[PDB]
């Protein structure tokens, strides 16, 4: 079976800067009969099937932008973008059709945009009476366009750090403007969010010290 | 224009059995080899298996580790591909692709279909409402959303007016609890002056449990 192995795992670059992803076959697919190599290269956004974009190394696919163009031959293959533009963003595979079965991809390399900081707007979400009436109260806590993906949210209850009891998760890179959003929810009991000032502390490159968002139970 | 359209995923227990379809339009359907590609959520593009043409022999073959579990057919007739899963294992929980493209560079590829294989029982999401208020606004701009709690499997859909309102949605990732159900978040931003006209109301389906809820979201 030939492995196909893809690096880097993820490329960020700047809007309009060129970006090149790499692939390596574990044996070679060109043939000396013609002289093709027989290598495809696709790309995926999310929610959507992979889209062929190149075959023969370097053939590019109908419809497919000019920005898009393979090389190399053998066992080492790249494709580049050469002017990347945000609504690039995707998994991009490569995958070798020389010996079928089985049919081999390559792991994919993620394409990300990288842009200039953006802090992130915070805010907060109470629970509704409708779910405290069941035995739980979830607090939501909303960061919304922000830029790196990396961002830490505190949860305080009348100021005491909070720990075990929130989950979050984050967008995929907007394919406009570049940004994530991030939600963050604390889950506790009816009954401890009855005894208690709730608070979401966020800490983000773009923000020159941690905000905090937050309201009064009392007040909702 | 090429059409594949999928169909046949679910949730489906260990060692049961599901029928995927795959409804083809815009090409000479019985000149088509076909090819079936899964995808696991998270993880990479494999192989499943291929069926050639009846003046090829109609020949199947299929990647190791679902021979003899999964069969190819093909009816010429309705122009229709499908794929017989037997014996299912968890391992075999992903989207599945038909795809087109005879040398095989995949040019065309269905939509997708989610399979899951897990002994626990479906069940529907409570919705409720992340409502806005002076802690969700900035700049003109408030956000609202919906909290979709504790169901099994994936996916949802989370519409907002009936799928009238798109722009400024962000719908998250769910997110695994403890208790092995899923939760996710719907937000959008809108101007803060729609709040004082427009109904918003979020659209939350979950087909696997046959849940269908409405839960408008209003400013408090």
């Amino acid at each position: 079976d030939i492995v196909m192995t893809q690096s880097p795992d993820s490329l960020a670059v700047s809007l309009g800067e060129r970006a090149t992803i790499n692939c390596k076959s574990s044996q070679s697919v060109l043939y000396s009969s013609n002289n093709k190599n027989y290598l495809a290269w696709y790309q995926q956004k999310p929610g959507q099937p992979p889209k062929l974009l190149i075959y023969w190394a370097s053939t590019r696919e109908s419809g497919v932008p000019d920005r898009f163009s393979g090389s190399g031959s053998g066992t080492d293959f790249t494709l580049t973008i050469s002017s990347l533009q945000a609504e690039d963003v995707a998994v991009y595979y490569c995958q070798q059709y020389y010996r079928t079965p089985p049919l081999t991809f390559g792991g994919g390399t993620k394409v990300e945009i990288k842009r200039t900081v953006a802090a992130p707007s915070v805010f907060i979400f109470p629970p509704s009476d409708e779910q405290l009436k069941s035995g739980t109260a979830s607090v939501v806590c909303l960061l919304n366009n922000f830029y790196p993906r990396e961002a830490k949210v505190q949860w305080k209850v009348d100021n005491a750090l909070q720990s075990g009891n929130s989950q979050e998760s984050v967008t995929e890179q907007d394919s406009k403007d570049s940004t994530y959003s991030l939600s963050s929810t604390l889950t506790l009991s009816k009954a401890d969010y009855e005894k208690h000032v709730y608070a979401c502390e966020v800490t983000h490159q773009g923000l020159s010290s941690p905000v905090t968002k937050s309201f009064n139970r009392g007040e909702c | 224009e090429v059409q594949l359209v999928e169909s046949g995923g679910g949730l489906v227990k260990p060692g049961g059995s599901l029928r995927l379809s795959c409804a083809a339009s815009g090409f000479t359907f019985s000149n088509a080899w076909f090819n079936w590609v899964r995808q696991a959520p998270g993880k990479g593009l494999e192989w499943v298996g291929r069926i050639k043409t009846n003046t090829d022999g109609g020949t199947t073959d299929y990647a190791a580790p679902v021979k003899g579990r999964f069969t190819i057919s093909r009816d010429d007739s309705k122009n229709t591909l499908y794929l017989q899963m037997n014996s299912l294992k968890t391992e075999d929980t992903a989207v599945y692709y038909c795809t087109t493209g005879h040398i095989t560079i995949l040019d065309y590829w269905g939509q997708g279909t989610l399979v899951t294989v897990s002994s626990a029982s479906t069940k529907g999401p409570s919705v409720f409402p992340l409502a806005p208020s002076s802690k969700s606004t900035s700049g003109g701009t408030a956000a609202l959303g919906c909290l979709v709690k504790d169901y099994f499997p994936e996916p949802v859909t989370v519409s907002w007016n009936s799928g009238a309102l798109t722009s400024g949605v962000h719908t998250f990732p769910a997110v695994l609890q403890s208790s092995g159900l899923y939760s996710l978040s719907s937000v959008v931003t809108v101007p803060s002056s729609s709040l004082g006209t427009q109904t918003y109301i979020c659209n939350v389906n979950h087909k696997p449990s046959n849940t269908k809820v409405d839960k408008k979201v209003e400013p408090k």
